[PDB]
């Protein structure tokens, strides 16, 4: 129940 | 933690790290209940790799900046605003 | 952590609590790099393997006290001390 | 490097 973060660099 | 086991890396940024970044404080764990910062992806042609950036990697600071804890954005804050050189502690296990 | 998962087991006090922790703040870590307190062993015939606990848990809280970030000595104060009743809410899975 | 404790309850 989060969310999911992802973040391409 | 285990500070006495972790790893620096220095990433020399030709923009452009080579590195997919996941998980941070409430966001969904990347493994486990682990909330911390974790490589999640590395590019094969990119300076993370050249640099032994790895898969799985957790990322503990960056230039100073303390990650143990931190939310997502703030790591993606302190990678962006690095610089030419990028000096990162990680974490893996062995 | 993941509080939203987590669960809540209640230890009667046999006249021990049938159980071994491990790991802890500034302690070799049980697992990878956390230095959380958990489960080690779980005596099959006493009061935790019937309440529910295994080995592997992760202990969070033990009768209001938290032990995110706790050391050692301050899970062991806290379950010597729990009383008649010990209220853990652990982490598995 | 560290102290393991292990401690029976
Ligand atoms: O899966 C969770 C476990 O993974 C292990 O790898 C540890 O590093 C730590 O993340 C622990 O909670
Ligand atoms: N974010």
């Amino acid at each position: 129940s989060r969310t999911r973060r992802e973040t391409q660099l | 933690r285990i500070e006495e086991e972790e790893l620096t890396l220095t990433i020399l940024r030709q923009g452009g790290l080579g590195i997919s970044i996941a998980g941070g404080k409430g966001s969904t764990p990347y493994k486990g209940d682990d909330e911390g910062i974790f490589i999640s992806r590395v590019s094969e042609e990119g300076p993370a790799a050249r640099a032994g950036v790895r898969v799985g990697d957790k990322l503990l600071e960056v230039n100073g900046v303390a990650l143990q804890g931190a939310e997502h954005h703030e790591a993606v804050e302190a990678l962006r605003g690095a610089g030419t050189a990028v000096q990162m502690r990680v974490w893996r296990e062995r």
